[PDB]
Protein backbone atom coordinates (compact mmCIF):
# COMPACT_ATOMS: atom_id res chain seq x y z
CA UNK A 1 0.00 0.00 0.00
CA UNK A 2 3.05 2.55 1.23
CA UNK A 3 4.91 1.41 -1.97
CA UNK A 4 2.56 2.31 -4.38
CA UNK A 5 4.15 4.96 -6.86
CA UNK A 6 2.70 7.24 -9.72
CA UNK A 7 5.14 9.63 -11.56
CA UNK A 8 3.58 11.75 -13.84
CA UNK A 9 5.84 13.89 -16.44
CA UNK A 10 5.56 15.24 -20.21
CA UNK A 11 4.99 18.78 -18.80
CA UNK A 12 5.58 22.13 -19.66
CA UNK A 13 4.81 25.24 -21.04
CA UNK A 14 3.21 25.48 -24.41
CA UNK A 15 1.42 27.56 -26.92
CA UNK A 16 -2.31 27.26 -27.50
CA UNK A 17 -3.04 24.70 -30.08
CA UNK A 18 -0.07 22.84 -29.69
CA UNK A 19 0.07 19.49 -28.63
CA UNK A 20 1.50 17.66 -25.83
CA UNK A 21 1.57 14.14 -24.51
CA UNK A 22 1.42 13.29 -20.45
CA UNK A 23 3.24 10.25 -19.53
CA UNK A 24 2.81 7.87 -15.43
CA UNK A 25 5.08 5.92 -14.90
CA UNK A 26 3.13 3.52 -12.14
CA UNK A 27 5.49 1.06 -9.92
CA UNK A 28 4.37 -1.25 -6.94
CA UNK A 29 1.02 -2.86 -7.50
CA UNK A 30 -0.54 -4.96 -10.40
CA UNK A 31 -0.88 -2.12 -12.50
CA UNK A 32 -3.13 -3.82 -15.59
CA UNK A 33 -5.92 -4.67 -12.65
CA UNK A 34 -6.60 -1.26 -12.24
CA UNK A 35 -8.60 1.25 -14.30
CA UNK A 36 -6.21 4.74 -14.67
CA UNK A 37 -7.80 8.60 -14.61
CA UNK A 38 -6.26 11.91 -15.44
CA UNK A 39 -7.72 14.85 -12.99
CA UNK A 40 -6.55 18.01 -13.44
CA UNK A 41 -6.17 21.06 -11.17
CA UNK A 42 -5.69 24.89 -12.37
CA UNK A 43 -3.93 26.62 -10.28
CA UNK A 44 -5.94 28.35 -7.10
CA UNK A 45 -8.66 25.65 -8.16
CA UNK A 46 -10.61 22.64 -7.30
CA UNK A 47 -10.59 19.13 -8.72
CA UNK A 48 -11.64 18.72 -12.41
CA UNK A 49 -12.14 15.15 -13.67
CA UNK A 50 -10.55 14.55 -17.14
CA UNK A 51 -10.72 10.83 -18.24
CA UNK A 52 -10.95 7.12 -17.48
CA UNK A 53 -9.48 4.11 -19.52
CA UNK A 54 -10.43 0.73 -18.24
CA UNK A 55 -8.24 -2.17 -16.64
CA UNK A 56 -8.03 -3.25 -19.86
CA UNK A 57 -7.93 -0.35 -22.18
CA UNK A 58 -11.19 -1.62 -23.65
CA UNK A 59 -13.35 1.31 -22.62
CA UNK A 60 -12.70 5.30 -22.39
CA UNK A 61 -14.44 8.17 -21.01
CA UNK A 62 -14.18 11.78 -21.03
CA UNK A 63 -14.92 14.81 -19.68
CA UNK A 64 -16.93 17.10 -22.42
CA UNK A 65 -14.49 20.31 -22.00
CA UNK A 66 -11.61 18.04 -22.88
CA UNK A 67 -13.96 15.46 -25.64
CA UNK A 68 -12.25 14.69 -28.97
CA UNK A 69 -8.77 16.96 -28.47
CA UNK A 70 -7.72 14.61 -25.21
CA UNK A 71 -7.22 10.94 -25.54
CA UNK A 72 -6.25 8.21 -22.86
CA UNK A 73 -4.12 5.50 -23.86
CA UNK A 74 -2.03 3.06 -21.51
CA UNK A 75 0.51 0.43 -22.19
CA UNK A 76 -0.07 -2.49 -19.70
CA UNK A 77 3.70 -4.07 -20.46
CA UNK A 78 5.25 -0.52 -19.89
CA UNK A 79 2.48 -0.33 -16.73
CA UNK A 80 2.29 3.61 -18.16
CA UNK A 81 -0.90 5.55 -18.41
CA UNK A 82 -0.76 8.08 -20.99
CA UNK A 83 -2.54 11.70 -21.91
CA UNK A 84 -2.50 12.76 -25.41
CA UNK A 85 -3.47 16.67 -25.57
CA UNK A 86 -4.43 17.76 -28.59
CA UNK A 87 -5.17 21.68 -29.64
CA UNK A 88 -4.41 23.23 -26.04
CA UNK A 89 -6.04 26.10 -24.95
CA UNK A 90 -5.73 28.27 -22.20
CA UNK A 91 -8.25 27.06 -19.90
CA UNK A 92 -6.29 23.50 -20.28
CA UNK A 93 -3.43 25.23 -18.15
CA UNK A 94 -3.66 22.53 -14.89
CA UNK A 95 -1.33 20.05 -12.58
CA UNK A 96 -2.15 17.10 -14.22
CA UNK A 97 -2.34 13.86 -11.72
CA UNK A 98 -2.97 10.04 -12.40
CA UNK A 99 -4.73 8.38 -10.11
CA UNK A 100 -5.63 4.19 -9.78
CA UNK A 101 -9.18 3.19 -9.48
CA UNK A 102 -9.50 -0.63 -8.38
CA UNK A 103 -11.30 -3.07 -9.63
CA UNK A 104 -15.06 -3.15 -8.73
CA UNK A 105 -17.65 -1.10 -7.11
CA UNK A 106 -17.34 1.61 -10.04
CA UNK A 107 -15.07 4.84 -9.48
CA UNK A 108 -12.64 5.81 -6.70
CA UNK A 109 -9.54 7.66 -6.90
CA UNK A 110 -7.39 5.58 -4.29
CA UNK A 111 -3.76 5.94 -5.31
CA UNK A 112 -2.60 9.59 -6.42
CA UNK A 113 0.51 11.03 -8.32
CA UNK A 114 2.66 13.97 -8.05
CA UNK A 115 0.92 16.01 -11.07
CA UNK A 116 2.74 17.30 -13.58
CA UNK A 117 1.73 21.09 -14.43
CA UNK A 118 1.03 22.24 -18.11
CA UNK A 119 1.12 25.61 -18.94
CA UNK A 120 -1.16 26.63 -21.86
CA UNK A 121 0.50 30.44 -22.47
CA UNK A 122 -19.04 21.91 -10.55
CA UNK A 123 -21.89 22.51 -13.33
CA UNK A 124 -24.44 20.11 -14.73
CA UNK A 125 -23.19 20.27 -18.53
CA UNK A 126 -24.84 21.08 -21.50
CA UNK A 127 -28.23 18.82 -20.74
CA UNK A 128 -28.43 18.95 -16.65
CA UNK A 129 -27.83 15.19 -16.45
CA UNK A 130 -24.58 15.55 -14.77
CA UNK A 131 -24.16 15.40 -11.26
CA UNK A 132 -23.52 18.60 -8.88
CA UNK A 133 -21.38 18.32 -5.72
CA UNK A 134 -21.93 21.28 -3.14
CA UNK A 135 -20.07 21.65 0.02
CA UNK A 136 -20.61 23.46 2.95
CA UNK A 137 -18.90 25.29 4.68
CA UNK A 138 -16.59 27.05 2.18
CA UNK A 139 -13.98 27.28 4.84
CA UNK A 140 -13.89 26.38 8.59
CA UNK A 141 -11.22 27.52 11.10
CA UNK A 142 -10.81 25.09 13.82
CA UNK A 143 -9.15 25.26 17.16
CA UNK A 144 -6.84 21.86 17.72
CA UNK A 145 -8.24 18.87 19.36
CA UNK A 146 -12.14 20.11 18.93
CA UNK A 147 -14.54 18.25 16.62
CA UNK A 148 -15.20 19.56 12.80
CA UNK A 149 -18.20 18.63 10.42
CA UNK A 150 -18.23 19.51 6.99
CA UNK A 151 -21.62 18.69 4.56
CA UNK A 152 -21.56 17.40 0.74
CA UNK A 153 -25.38 17.93 -0.84
CA UNK A 154 -25.30 16.07 -4.84
CA UNK A 155 -27.65 17.05 -7.24
CA UNK A 156 -28.61 12.95 -7.54
CA UNK A 157 -28.87 10.21 -5.17
CA UNK A 158 -26.01 8.32 -5.16
CA UNK A 159 -27.40 5.08 -3.34
CA UNK A 160 -27.79 2.45 -5.72
CA UNK A 161 -30.03 -0.86 -5.44
CA UNK A 162 -26.46 -2.28 -4.12
CA UNK A 163 -26.99 -0.33 -0.57
CA UNK A 164 -23.96 1.59 -1.41
CA UNK A 165 -23.26 5.26 -1.42
CA UNK A 166 -20.52 5.91 -4.38
CA UNK A 167 -19.94 8.62 -2.49
CA UNK A 168 -15.79 9.66 -1.94
CA UNK A 169 -14.03 12.24 0.32
CA UNK A 170 -10.48 14.10 -0.42
CA UNK A 171 -8.33 15.34 1.49
CA UNK A 172 -5.39 17.76 -0.53
CA UNK A 173 -3.27 18.56 2.25
CA UNK A 174 -1.31 22.79 1.97
CA UNK A 175 1.30 21.46 -1.08
CA UNK A 176 0.53 18.48 -1.55
CA UNK A 177 -1.61 16.09 -4.14
CA UNK A 178 -4.53 14.90 -3.20
CA UNK A 179 -5.10 11.58 -1.23
CA UNK A 180 -8.49 9.36 -0.25
CA UNK A 181 -10.03 9.77 2.62
CA UNK A 182 -13.58 7.72 2.89
CA UNK A 183 -15.11 5.47 -0.01
CA UNK A 184 -18.46 4.83 -0.64
CA UNK A 185 -19.67 6.86 1.86
CA UNK A 186 -18.35 5.65 5.26
CA UNK A 187 -15.01 3.16 4.49
CA UNK A 188 -11.78 4.89 5.48
CA UNK A 189 -9.28 4.20 3.68
CA UNK A 190 -5.89 2.49 4.76
CA UNK A 191 -4.05 4.74 7.20
CA UNK A 192 -6.49 7.23 7.73
CA UNK A 193 -6.70 7.62 12.06
CA UNK A 194 -9.99 6.70 13.32
CA UNK A 195 -11.01 10.15 14.47
CA UNK A 196 -12.15 10.49 11.05
CA UNK A 197 -15.48 8.98 9.72
CA UNK A 198 -18.05 9.63 7.36
CA UNK A 199 -21.94 9.44 7.12
CA UNK A 200 -25.20 10.26 5.20
CA UNK A 201 -26.89 8.41 1.99
CA UNK A 202 -29.14 9.56 -0.73
CA UNK A 203 -28.26 13.24 -1.31
CA UNK A 204 -26.94 14.46 1.99
CA UNK A 205 -23.36 13.22 3.33
CA UNK A 206 -21.20 14.88 6.18
CA UNK A 207 -17.93 14.32 7.44
CA UNK A 208 -16.41 14.51 10.67
CA UNK A 209 -12.91 14.55 12.65
CA UNK A 210 -13.41 13.89 16.37
CA UNK A 211 -11.19 16.08 17.82
CA UNK A 212 -8.48 17.63 14.77
CA UNK A 213 -4.90 18.04 14.83
CA UNK A 214 -2.54 20.49 12.88
CA UNK A 215 -1.56 17.30 10.26
CA UNK A 216 -5.40 17.39 9.08
CA UNK A 217 -5.68 21.06 7.50
CA UNK A 218 -6.48 21.18 3.76
CA UNK A 219 -9.13 21.31 1.50
CA UNK A 220 -11.32 18.09 1.77
CA UNK A 221 -13.14 17.54 -1.42
CA UNK A 222 -16.60 15.27 -1.82
CA UNK A 223 -16.79 13.47 -5.07
CA UNK A 224 -19.43 11.10 -6.70
CA UNK A 225 -18.29 7.64 -8.44
CA UNK A 226 -21.84 6.08 -9.58
CA UNK A 227 -21.57 7.35 -13.09
CA UNK A 228 -19.46 9.66 -15.56
CA UNK A 229 -18.59 12.55 -15.57
CA UNK A 230 -17.01 12.19 -11.87
CA UNK A 231 -17.63 15.26 -10.34
CA UNK A 232 -16.17 16.97 -7.37
CA UNK A 233 -17.71 19.31 -4.88
CA UNK A 234 -15.85 22.88 -4.72
CA UNK A 235 -13.89 22.01 -1.87
CA UNK A 236 -13.46 22.97 2.08
CA UNK A 237 -10.51 24.77 3.79
CA UNK A 238 -9.89 23.82 7.42
CA UNK A 239 -7.48 25.47 8.49
CA UNK A 240 -6.28 26.54 12.16
CA UNK A 241 -8.02 30.08 13.88
CA UNK B 1 -48.24 -26.57 -25.85
CA UNK B 2 -45.48 -24.35 -27.77
CA UNK B 3 -42.11 -24.68 -25.80
CA UNK B 4 -41.83 -20.84 -24.17
CA UNK B 5 -38.76 -19.62 -26.03
CA UNK B 6 -40.31 -16.28 -26.49
CA UNK B 7 -39.89 -15.60 -23.16
CA UNK B 8 -36.33 -16.38 -23.28
CA UNK B 9 -34.80 -14.85 -26.33
CA UNK B 10 -37.16 -11.69 -26.11
CA UNK B 11 -37.08 -11.18 -22.05
CA UNK B 12 -36.74 -7.51 -21.37
CA UNK B 13 -33.97 -7.61 -19.33
CA UNK B 14 -30.90 -10.21 -19.39
CA UNK B 15 -28.71 -11.54 -16.61
CA UNK B 16 -25.77 -10.47 -15.66
CA UNK B 17 -23.01 -13.46 -16.61
CA UNK B 18 -21.62 -13.62 -13.28
CA UNK B 19 -25.41 -14.64 -11.84
CA UNK B 20 -26.98 -16.29 -15.60
CA UNK B 21 -30.03 -17.42 -16.03
CA UNK B 22 -31.16 -20.71 -16.12
CA UNK B 23 -34.66 -21.94 -17.52
CA UNK B 24 -35.53 -25.38 -17.70
CA UNK B 25 -37.80 -26.51 -20.73
CA UNK B 26 -40.19 -29.74 -20.19
CA UNK B 27 -43.65 -30.87 -21.40
CA UNK B 28 -44.14 -28.66 -24.68
CA UNK B 29 -43.50 -28.82 -28.72
CA UNK B 30 -40.10 -27.43 -29.38
CA UNK B 31 -39.42 -26.29 -33.39
CA UNK B 32 -35.53 -25.20 -33.06
CA UNK B 33 -36.41 -24.17 -36.70
CA UNK B 34 -37.88 -20.91 -35.97
CA UNK B 35 -34.76 -20.14 -34.08
CA UNK B 36 -32.28 -21.47 -36.81
CA UNK B 37 -33.59 -19.72 -39.67
CA UNK B 38 -33.89 -16.51 -37.96
CA UNK B 39 -31.34 -13.87 -39.63
CA UNK B 40 -30.85 -11.74 -36.80
CA UNK B 41 -28.49 -14.20 -35.06
CA UNK B 42 -25.02 -13.08 -35.09
CA UNK B 43 -24.04 -16.92 -34.03
CA UNK B 44 -25.48 -19.65 -33.94
CA UNK B 45 -23.29 -22.51 -33.62
CA UNK B 46 -24.11 -26.11 -31.81
CA UNK B 47 -21.69 -28.96 -30.69
CA UNK B 48 -22.36 -32.62 -31.50
CA UNK B 49 -26.44 -32.14 -32.94
CA UNK B 50 -27.04 -30.63 -36.48
CA UNK B 51 -29.58 -27.99 -35.49
CA UNK B 52 -32.43 -29.49 -38.22
CA UNK B 53 -31.56 -32.94 -37.30
CA UNK B 54 -32.64 -31.12 -33.50
CA UNK B 55 -36.83 -30.89 -34.68
CA UNK B 56 -36.60 -34.43 -35.36
CA UNK B 57 -35.33 -35.15 -31.43
CA UNK B 58 -36.52 -35.74 -28.02
CA UNK B 59 -35.11 -34.95 -24.85
CA UNK B 60 -36.19 -35.09 -21.19
CA UNK B 61 -35.31 -31.79 -20.36
CA UNK B 62 -33.83 -28.41 -22.42
CA UNK B 63 -32.28 -25.82 -20.45
CA UNK B 64 -31.76 -22.33 -21.16
CA UNK B 65 -28.79 -20.31 -19.81
CA UNK B 66 -29.15 -16.72 -20.91
CA UNK B 67 -26.60 -13.26 -20.17
CA UNK B 68 -24.99 -10.87 -21.30
CA UNK B 69 -21.16 -10.33 -22.68
CA UNK B 70 -19.14 -8.12 -25.23
CA UNK B 71 -18.72 -9.27 -28.53
CA UNK B 72 -15.33 -10.22 -28.44
CA UNK B 73 -15.71 -13.21 -25.72
CA UNK B 74 -19.05 -14.87 -27.54
CA UNK B 75 -16.17 -16.99 -28.53
CA UNK B 76 -15.66 -18.17 -24.97
CA UNK B 77 -19.36 -19.58 -24.98
CA UNK B 78 -17.51 -22.67 -26.75
CA UNK B 79 -15.89 -26.21 -25.49
CA UNK B 80 -12.54 -25.82 -24.62
CA UNK B 81 -11.83 -22.25 -23.72
CA UNK B 82 -10.16 -20.33 -21.58
CA UNK B 83 -10.50 -16.88 -20.86
CA UNK B 84 -12.18 -14.69 -17.87
CA UNK B 85 -15.96 -15.73 -18.83
CA UNK B 86 -14.93 -19.46 -19.28
CA UNK B 87 -12.95 -19.53 -16.22
CA UNK B 88 -14.84 -17.34 -13.57
CA UNK B 89 -18.32 -16.88 -15.29
CA UNK B 90 -19.97 -19.53 -17.23
CA UNK B 91 -18.63 -22.43 -18.39
CA UNK B 92 -19.21 -25.15 -20.95
CA UNK B 93 -18.45 -28.68 -20.92
CA UNK B 94 -15.96 -30.56 -23.11
CA UNK B 95 -18.78 -33.10 -24.23
CA UNK B 96 -21.38 -30.17 -24.88
CA UNK B 97 -24.12 -31.12 -26.54
CA UNK B 98 -26.19 -28.38 -27.76
CA UNK B 99 -26.15 -24.51 -28.94
CA UNK B 100 -24.94 -21.47 -28.47
CA UNK B 101 -26.67 -18.52 -29.72
CA UNK B 102 -26.01 -15.01 -29.79
CA UNK B 103 -27.16 -11.76 -31.06
CA UNK B 104 -25.84 -7.79 -30.59
CA UNK B 105 -27.43 -5.88 -28.16
CA UNK B 106 -26.06 -2.11 -28.37
CA UNK B 107 -28.94 -0.76 -28.63
CA UNK B 108 -30.76 -2.17 -25.73
CA UNK B 109 -27.87 -2.71 -23.37
CA UNK B 110 -25.46 0.54 -23.71
CA UNK B 111 -25.99 4.07 -22.51
CA UNK B 112 -24.48 7.20 -23.06
CA UNK B 113 -22.28 7.74 -20.17
CA UNK B 114 -21.74 3.75 -19.88
CA UNK B 115 -24.04 0.83 -18.66
CA UNK B 116 -22.97 -0.15 -15.05
CA UNK B 117 -25.22 -2.74 -14.34
CA UNK B 118 -23.83 -5.67 -16.22
CA UNK B 119 -21.04 -6.99 -14.54
CA UNK B 120 -18.76 -9.92 -14.70
CA UNK B 121 -16.59 -12.27 -12.78
CA UNK B 122 -12.75 -10.83 -12.58
CA UNK B 123 -11.29 -12.91 -9.99
CA UNK B 124 -11.97 -16.73 -8.25
CA UNK B 125 -9.41 -19.26 -6.43
CA UNK B 126 -10.38 -21.54 -9.33
CA UNK B 127 -11.70 -22.05 -12.18
CA UNK B 128 -15.71 -22.67 -12.44
CA UNK B 129 -16.61 -26.41 -13.12
CA UNK B 130 -18.86 -27.21 -16.00
CA UNK B 131 -22.65 -25.31 -15.84
CA UNK B 132 -21.21 -24.22 -12.00
CA UNK B 133 -22.59 -20.44 -11.22
CA UNK B 134 -20.98 -18.67 -8.85
CA UNK B 135 -22.76 -15.70 -7.27
CA UNK B 136 -20.64 -14.59 -4.20
CA UNK B 137 -19.45 -11.43 -3.24
CA UNK B 138 -16.18 -12.08 -1.46
CA UNK B 139 -13.07 -9.82 -1.37
CA UNK B 140 -10.40 -11.88 -3.57
CA UNK B 141 -7.12 -11.76 -1.82
CA UNK B 142 -4.87 -11.46 -4.40
CA UNK B 143 -1.47 -11.74 -2.10
CA UNK B 144 -0.79 -13.33 1.03
CA UNK B 145 -2.09 -11.06 3.43
CA UNK B 146 -5.93 -11.66 3.84
CA UNK B 147 -8.97 -9.68 3.28
CA UNK B 148 -11.52 -10.44 5.94
CA UNK B 149 -14.09 -8.59 4.04
CA UNK B 150 -12.27 -5.07 3.29
CA UNK B 151 -10.84 -4.19 0.29
CA UNK B 152 -7.12 -2.78 0.27
CA UNK B 153 -3.93 -3.77 -1.22
CA UNK B 154 -4.02 -7.18 -3.41
CA UNK B 155 -7.46 -7.19 -1.74
CA UNK B 156 -10.28 -6.78 -4.53
CA UNK B 157 -13.81 -6.91 -4.94
CA UNK B 158 -14.45 -9.31 -7.29
CA UNK B 159 -17.33 -8.00 -9.45
CA UNK B 160 -16.96 -5.94 -11.96
CA UNK B 161 -19.42 -3.98 -14.98
CA UNK B 162 -18.37 -3.46 -18.35
CA UNK B 163 -19.37 0.25 -18.75
CA UNK B 164 -21.25 -0.40 -22.25
CA UNK B 165 -21.49 2.73 -24.03
CA UNK B 166 -23.08 3.08 -27.70
CA UNK B 167 -19.71 4.43 -29.83
CA UNK B 168 -17.91 1.15 -28.36
CA UNK B 169 -16.33 -1.10 -31.59
CA UNK B 170 -18.80 -4.23 -32.07
CA UNK B 171 -15.70 -6.27 -29.89
CA UNK B 172 -16.78 -3.92 -26.66
CA UNK B 173 -20.33 -4.18 -27.24
CA UNK B 174 -22.70 -5.89 -25.15
CA UNK B 175 -24.43 -9.12 -27.12
CA UNK B 176 -26.88 -11.42 -25.36
CA UNK B 177 -26.47 -14.64 -25.30
CA UNK B 178 -28.82 -18.20 -25.30
CA UNK B 179 -27.14 -21.52 -24.55
CA UNK B 180 -28.92 -24.61 -25.00
CA UNK B 181 -28.16 -27.93 -23.58
CA UNK B 182 -30.20 -30.79 -24.38
CA UNK B 183 -30.68 -33.63 -21.38
CA UNK B 184 -31.18 -37.82 -21.97
CA UNK B 185 -32.10 -39.03 -19.01
CA UNK B 186 -33.47 -43.08 -18.37
CA UNK B 187 -36.46 -41.43 -18.14
CA UNK B 188 -39.16 -40.36 -20.41
CA UNK B 189 -38.57 -37.66 -23.08
CA UNK B 190 -41.17 -34.81 -22.49
CA UNK B 191 -39.64 -32.08 -25.26
CA UNK B 192 -40.42 -33.49 -28.65
CA UNK B 193 -40.31 -31.69 -31.93
CA UNK B 194 -42.86 -30.08 -34.49
CA UNK B 195 -43.87 -33.31 -36.41
CA UNK B 196 -45.19 -35.18 -33.21
CA UNK B 197 -48.99 -34.33 -32.32
CA UNK B 198 -51.57 -35.76 -30.18
CA UNK B 199 -54.54 -34.75 -32.23
CA UNK B 200 -56.02 -35.97 -35.25
CA UNK B 201 -55.09 -34.81 -38.64
CA UNK B 202 -58.26 -35.03 -41.75
C1 LIG C 1 -39.26 -12.85 -30.35
O1 LIG C 1 -39.45 -11.59 -31.12
C2 LIG C 1 -40.32 -11.53 -32.27
C3 LIG C 1 -41.71 -11.19 -31.78
O2 LIG C 1 -41.73 -9.93 -31.13
C4 LIG C 1 -40.28 -12.77 -33.19
O3 LIG C 1 -39.49 -12.45 -34.33
C5 LIG C 1 -39.71 -14.01 -32.51
O4 LIG C 1 -40.24 -15.18 -33.10
C6 LIG C 1 -40.03 -13.98 -31.02
N1 LIG C 1 -39.78 -15.28 -30.41
C7 LIG C 1 -38.58 -15.88 -30.34
C8 LIG C 1 -38.57 -17.24 -29.71
O5 LIG C 1 -37.55 -15.35 -30.76
CA1 LIG D 1 -13.52 0.65 -9.17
Amino acid sequence: GSEVQLVESGGGVVQPGRSLRLSCAASGFTFSYYGMHWVRQAPGKGLEWVAVIWYDGSNRFYADSVKGRFTISRDNSKSTLYLQMNSLRAEDTAVYYCATDPPGLRFRFDYWGQGTLVTVSGGSGGGGSDIVMTQSPLSLPVTPGEPASISCRSSQSLLHSNGYNYLDWYLQKPGQSPQLLIYLGSNRASGVPDRFSGSGSGTDFTLKISRVEAEDVGVYYCMQGLQTPLTFGGGTKVEIK
Amino acid sequence: NLCPFGEVFNATRFASVYAWNRKRISNCVADYSVLYNSASFSTFKCYGVSPTKLNDLCFTNVYADSFVIRGDEVRQIAPGQTGKIADYNYKLPDDFTGCVIAWNSNNLDSKVGGNYNYLYRLFRKSNLKPFERDISTEIYQAGSTPCNGVEGFNCYFPLQSYGFQPTNGVGYQPYRVVVLSFELLHAPATVCGPKKSAAAHH
